[PDB]
């Protein structure tokens, strides 16, 4: 119903219309959980070609 | 080749839906969790509605209403009236009710209990049924639950012989396209234990619960009285017949009540479908004037009845949807 | 992700291997001579991924022909696209395998494996990016079987990261040059189970009957069974040799494939099925092509599929068709079918449209599927060996060859585990 | 002038990118080589379309953008395309080989090798910008690079850029144009990253897209192409207001402050009206009052759900053609009193309104008919945790077997990482319960 905040230039028009009242991990954290997972693959890669190995 | 599941455990009614399903040979049920249906007969709690009309390749029919539970519960179905303005207050198919919270409407509920007392007539309410004001308030706060107040029709209908209380059980089905359907068939509830005039506390003959009730089968076969039975006392007794003293009434407060809660529940453009089949609870008092008690989102049929109503959902709300490779309802326009 | 390092061993593979080159190079347009002929910059977009650029604007397989005997090999060298392949890649021995997978793994084999190996690593280094490797093989002779299986075990070592892809032909009664095939399978499969990523199982019973029931050849060669697997190996190939809508690849094969990492043999199918040079006239539709692939008769490994469930399914149907009526077909099947496809592994086939047509036909279609019924199979071969093994017979030629009864026993128990998990998820 | 720099990550941002900045490039007036002859500060300047173009001496326009795959083929095409010289080949990075659709590749695996030279060809543009205010990433939910690369790049843009704001442009996964079987786990996995490290993210569900393009375009089988064009005219709707002279949305701050109150429910819904296809002979154009009312059709929606059985927290209309304001209100007013539009106790029933006079472009040759006016309506509402009660009961179907698992643990990634996702979600679907019902 209230029209408010009116603002008009040549490009355009804009506005707000109400009807109704109401009632972060660091750079050191990224490298440990990143090398973490390398570690993990390096330990399943040597397993497999130790198993290959035998 | 149509494909169905089945979600609910009680429901007696579309047991016997799927049973006339499978009977047709071109409906398969599998098995719960199967995403790959074409008809849901799905839960009367927190049903997926969000999952539905989904899956490629399929059309997706449910058979309830999203958004019907505001009609359904008490506390919602007082709130709407007393807010829709299709209703409003200034409504007279409806009782003076209201809603309380344990520990919300006191302040106007306490208004309306000084002016009745104002005029010394009658000062009676429902949930236990008492007369006095704040010894129903201790009944409230000792269950736990929000319960509604509703005022209670002291000079009901009566039936005769017997002097009796009752209640109307209409079947209502809304198809996907909303169109509105009653069924031809209604029951009515009896309580063959005489109606108490002047004492409140008695159990048995103040409500008329087909479960509360079991005197029982005195009258009629499990004090329920079919509809070509109570036209014929009408007609004898009171001069009228059913279609136009007590049936027109009926026929719109259903009209009145889904009308009202169509914007915001109806399927018309979505990618899902929906169903619902509803109970209706009416009663008629001593000037036959029609009075709604609640309705019913999971509603329980009477043991005649089943086999030709349930083929009547089948009909006109599953197999338009779904044809297979003669009205039993009356159709309320708007 | 694009080059693959093509290997076929012992008779069946190069036999098998031999008609593949054939196949793929008609598609893409190459003669024998290497040079391409064909009238369609769609023929090239991809060759990198089975060829090699040559001298002057030629195209050499990247391939590796590898036996024990020096018999076959001569045979693809003096046949219709033998001149094709790079001579350097031709690694034979001299005494063969004799049906024994003990001289094809431990023995003779191991004798030649380092030669093989040395031309898998001169073709390797050439690769821009290497997908990986594909052998053509059977499970029940000495080299393909016991050989192939020391090769694969050889490549994983050196490319721990790269795929491995066979086409292994499964032996069968009904097709069998000896007694001692169900030995040789069980020891290939427990191979194959710890050291492939993906194995497209190619069963000689299912090629019989399909050339005996539905094609009525009345007594079938190793050329009409063949027939059959080179329209498949084509149809299996068709996304990674022809650009589409995604960018296939032997890794994404795998992980949409594959959901626990040793079941991973698939049922190959095809239709439609069509015998040796003899034309067919009608051009199958859409529904036809869509009901035929997902029936038995059209599998190219002998199980009943409605005896299992399908854990992924993908498909591919080659030809100027509408892509909306394919989509449709498809989900047909699985809406009409539902209990055969797992609940837990949501929309669970893929299907992709090339508008290339195979030889002779306007329009087919072909499967690839991880179903459980696959452990028919294994159980068929299962009690073929306990047929013999509870007495020990044939050992002799094994253990001979320094082999102990451990192994065969270490076998049997893998195939046996590897057919109870299968069993685990056709009532999961 | 504040710039925005737009990232572009796995196939689908890469191709969205290339969608939208054609589009941009038409609105404009900026031609395939990089000029623009309506530009009279010829080598710089401080306009509203600096924000997205930076000049050269030249007089180039050249897009602040950087394209990341790790696979060549996509970005190969951008390198060869009609728009070669638009960009400056150091703005475009591609890899070897590709996540191959599993997100621990492409967030462990292939990330690690690539992500140094990506925020070094980032901050290589951020030191062009003389008052940089934040990022627009394009990815796609399901795709191994979309999910993986993203995740680890938004937890590496929040270490190098915190005072800066981040936005989303995510595709969400459908069965219809599907590539990976394992777009639910890496959906779910992504999200858990990259959660805490988004201010505001636009979800685009492929499958509204796919039936928009076949009901209002009449294309019988969508291309991706089909779709991008499409979601680009969505994409240029919302960040027009960046990109003109305008008061409502001027910068990514404000896109915070008008569409999330609470920053974990971050996912506005988009809806967009008028598709017009540009085959179709006899077309009646549509007035203020009927593309409002379209607005809250769920046919129209980015992602379908449904409102109605939701509350609102945030209301934009954002209007391109012949629009006046008084045409607006009596839209809302008539809007209003024939639907079911709920918001919080807690917030105002309210719509802020922005219009720009120029009509939206249509690319030419398109299937995008041109329109005297349309609408973008971008709307906080909880009915989009619908997509979420999807995609997480596909989740828990393949994680209750352990199904596809071994792929992503065979990358280094621990199978407690699933759980720890999934339950991630599973507080966030109850947090849309509490604001909701
Ligand atoms: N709308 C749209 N969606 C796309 C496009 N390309 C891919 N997708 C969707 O994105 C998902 C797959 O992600 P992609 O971007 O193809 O994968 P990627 O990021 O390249 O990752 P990998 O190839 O697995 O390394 C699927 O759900 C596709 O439907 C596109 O151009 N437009
Ligand atoms: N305001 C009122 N005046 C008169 N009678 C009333 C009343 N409210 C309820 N009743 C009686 O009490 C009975 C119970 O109805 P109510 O809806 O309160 O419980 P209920 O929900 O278990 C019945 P149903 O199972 O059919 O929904 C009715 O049969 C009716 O006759
Ligand atoms: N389908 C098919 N099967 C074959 C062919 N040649 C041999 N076989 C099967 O392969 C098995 C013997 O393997 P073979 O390759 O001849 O022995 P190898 O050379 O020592 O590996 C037997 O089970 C045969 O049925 C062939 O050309 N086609
Ligand atoms: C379970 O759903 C799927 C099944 C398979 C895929 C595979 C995607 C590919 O990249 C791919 C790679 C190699 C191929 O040749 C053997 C194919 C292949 O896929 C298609 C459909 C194109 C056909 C064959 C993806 C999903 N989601
Ligand atoms: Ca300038
Ligand atoms: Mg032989
Ligand atoms: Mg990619």
């Amino acid at each position: 119903m209230e029209v408010i905040e009116l603002n008009k230039c040549t490009s355009g028009q804009s506005f707000e219309v109400i009807l109704k009242p109401p009632s972060d991990p660091s750079l050191e954290e990224i490298q440990k959980k990143l090398e973490a997972a390398e570690e993990r693959r390096k330990y399943q890669e040597a397993e497999l070609l130790k198993h290959l190995a035998e | 080749m149509y494909t169905f599941v089945v979600r609910d455990e009680n429901s007696s009614v579309y047991a016997e839906v799927s049973r006339l399903l499978l009977a047709t040979g071109q409906w398969k049920r599998l098995r719960k969790d199967n995403p790959r249906f074409n008809l849901m007969l799905g839960e009367r709690n927190r049903l997926p509605f969000g999952r539905l009309g989904h899956e490629p390749g399929l059309v997706q029919l449910v058979n309830y209403y999203r958004g019907a539970d505001k009609l359904c519960r008490k506390a919602s179905l007082v709130k709407l009236i007393k807010t829709s303005p299709e209703l409003s207050e200034s409504c007279t198919w409806f009782p003076e009710s209201y809603v309380i919270y344990p520990t919300d409407e006191r302040e106007v509920f306490l208004a309306a209990y000084n002016r009745r007392r104002e005029g010394r007539e009658g000062n009676v309410w429902i949930a236990l049924i008492s007369s006095e004001a704040s010894e129903l308030l201790d009944f409230i706060d000792e269950q736990g639950q929000v319960h509604v107040i509703q005022k209670y029709l002291e000079k009901p209908l009566l039936l005769e012989p017997g002097h009796r209380k009752f209640d109307i059980r209409s079947w209502v089905l809304v198809d996907h396209l909303y169109n509105i359907y009653l069924y031809r068939e209604g029951v009515l509830r009896t309580s063959s234990e005489p109606y108490n005039s002047a004492n409140f506390q008695d159990k048995t003959c103040h409500l008329t619960n087909h479960c509360i009730q079991k005197n029982y089968g005195r009258y009629e076969e499990g004090n329920e009285m079919f509809f070509e039975e109570f036209n014929q006392y009408l007609m004898d007794a009171l001069n009228t017949t059913l279609e136009n003293s007590i049936l027109l009434q009926i026929k719109h407060i259903i009209r009145s009540c889904l009308m009202c809660i169509e914007p915001a529940i109806s399927t018309k453009h979505l990618h899902y479908q929906s169903f619902q089949l509803f109970g209706f609870d009416f009663m008629v008092d001593e000037e036959l004037k029609v009075w709604l008690i609640e309705v019913n989102g999971a509603p329980a049929c009477a043991q005649k009845l089943y086999a030709e109503l349930c083929q009547g959902i089948v009909d006109v709300a599953i197999s338009s949807v779904f044809p297979l490779a003669t009205s039993i309802f009356i159709k309320l326009h708007h | 992700m694009r080059e693959i390092v093509h290997i076929q061993a012992g008779q069946c593979g190069n036999q098998i291997g031999a008609k593949f080159w054939e196949v793929i190079s008609d598609e893409h347009g190459i003669d024998p001579t290497g040079s391409y002929h064909g009238d369609s910059d769609l023929q090239l977009e991809r060759i990198n991924v089975y060829y090699n650029e040559a001298t002057g604007n030629k195209y050499v397989p990247r391939a590796i022909l590898v036996d024990l005997e020096p018999g076959t090999m001569d045979s693809v060298r003096s046949g219709p696209f033998g001149q094709i392949f790079r001579p350097d890649n031709f690694v034979f021995g001299q005494s063969g395998a004799g049906n024994n997978w003990a001289k094809g793994h431990y023995t003779e084999g191991a004798e030649l494996v380092d030669s093989v190996l040395d031309v898998v690593r001169k073709e390797s280094e050439s690769c821009d990016c290497l997908q990986g490797f594909q052998l053509t093989h059977s499970l029940g002779g000495g080299t393909g079987s016991g050989m192939g299986t020391l090769l694969i075990s050889k490549i994983r070592e050196e490319y721990p990261d790269r795929i491995m892809n066979t086409f292994s032909v499964m032996p069968s009664p009904k097709v069998s040059d000896t007694v001692v095939e169900p030995y040789n399978a069980t020891l290939s499969v427990h191979q194959l189970v710890e050291n492939t990523d993906e194995t497209y199982c190619i069963d000689n019973e299912a090629l019989y009957d399909i050339c005996f029931r539905t094609l009525k050849l009345t007594t079938p060669t190793y050329g009409d069974l063949n027939h059959l697997v080179s329209a498949t190996m084509s149809g299996v190939t068709t996304c990674l040799r022809f650009p589409g809508q995604l960018n296939a690849d032997l890794r994404k094969l795998a992980v949409n494939m594959v959901p626990f990492p040793r079941l991973h043999f698939f049922m190959p199918g095809f239709a439609p099925l069509t015998s040796r040079g003899s034309q067919q006239y009608r051009a199958l539709t859409v529904p036809e092509l869509t009901q035929q692939m997902f029936d038995s008769k059209n599998m190219m490994a002998a199980c009943d599929p409605r005896h299992g469930r399908y854990l992924t399914v993908a498909a591919i149907f080659r030809g100027r068709m509408s892509m909306k009526e394919v989509d449709e077909q498809m989900l047909n099947v699985q809406n009409k079918n539902s209990s055969y496809f797992v609940e837990w592994i949501p929309n669970n086939v893929k299907t992709a449209v090339c508008d290339i047509p195979p030889r002779g036909l306007k329009m087919s279609a072909t499967f690839i599927g991880n179903s459980t019924a696959i452990q028919e199979l294994f159980k068929r071969i299962s009690e073929q060996f306990t047929a013999m093994f509870r007495r020990k017979a044939f050992l002799h030629w094994y253990t001979g060859e320094g082999m102990d009864e451990m192994e065969f026993t270490e076998a049997e128990s893998n195939m046996n585990d590897l057919v109870s998990e299968y069993q685990q998820y056709q009532d999961a | 002038m504040r710039e925005c720099i737009s990232i572009h990550v796995g196939q689908a941002g890469v191709q969205i990118g290339n969608a939208c900045w054609e589009l941009y490039c038409l609105e404009h007036g900026i031609q395939p080589d990089g000029q623009m002859p309506s530009d009279k500060t010829i080598g710089g300047g401080d306009d509203s379309f600096n924000t997205f173009f930076s000049e050269t001496g030249a007089g180039k326009h050249v897009p602040r953008a950087v394209f990341v795959d790790l696979e060549p083929t996509v970005i190969d095409e951008v390198r060869t395309g009609t728009y070669r010289q638009l960009f400056h080949p150091e703005q475009l990075i591609t890899g070897k080989e590709d996540a191959a659709n599993n997100y621990a590749r492409g967030h462990y695996t292939i990330g690690k090798e690539i992500i140094d030279l990506v925020l070094d060809r980032i901050r290589k543009l951020a030191d062009q910008c003389t008052g940089l205010q934040g990022f627009l990433v394009f990815h796609s939910f399901g795709g191994g690079t979309g999910s993986g690369f993203t995740s680890l790049l938004m937890e590496r843009l929040s270490v190098d850029y915190g005072k800066k704001s981040k936005l989303e442009f995510s595709i969400y996964p459908a069965p219809q144009v599907s590539t990976a079987v394992v777009e639910p786990y890496n959906s779910i996995l992504t999200t858990h990253t990259t959660l805490e490290h988004s201010d505001c993210a636009f979800m685009v569900d492929n499958e509204a897209i796919y039936d928009i393009c076949r009901r209002n375009l009449d294309i019988e089988r969508p291309t991706y192409t089909n779709l991008n064009r499409l979601i680009s005219q969505i994409v240029s709707s919302i960040t027009a207001s960046l990109r003109f002279d305008g008061a409502l949305n001027v910068d990514l701050t404000e896109f915070q402050t008008n569409l999330v109150p609470y920053p974990r429910i971050h996912f506005p819904l988009a809806t967009y009206a008028p598709v017009i296809s540009a085959e179709k002979a006899y077309h009646e154009q549509l007035s203020v009052a009927e593309i409002t009312n379209a607005c809250f059709e769920p046919a129209n929606q980015m992602v379908k759900c449904d409102p109605r059985h939701g509350k609102y927290m945030a209301c934009c209309l954002l209007y391109r053609g012949d629009v006046v304001p008084k045409d607006v209100n009596a839209a809302i007013a008539t809007i209003k009193t024939k639907r079911s539009i709920q918001f919080v106790d807690w917030c105002p029933t309210g719509f802020k309104v922005g219009i720009n006079y120029q009509p939206p472009t249509v690319v030419p040759g398109g299937d995008l008919a041109k329109v005297q006016r349309a609408v973008c309506m971008l709307s906080n509402t909880t009915a989009i945790a619908e997509a979420w009660a999807r995609l997480d009961h596909k989740f828990d179907l393949m994680y209750a077997k352990r199904a596809f698992v071994h792929w992503y643990v065979g990358e280094g990634m621990e199978e407690g990482e699933f759980s720890e996702a999934r339950e991630d979600m599973a507080a966030l679907e109850k947090d849309y319960e509490e604001v909701g019902v």
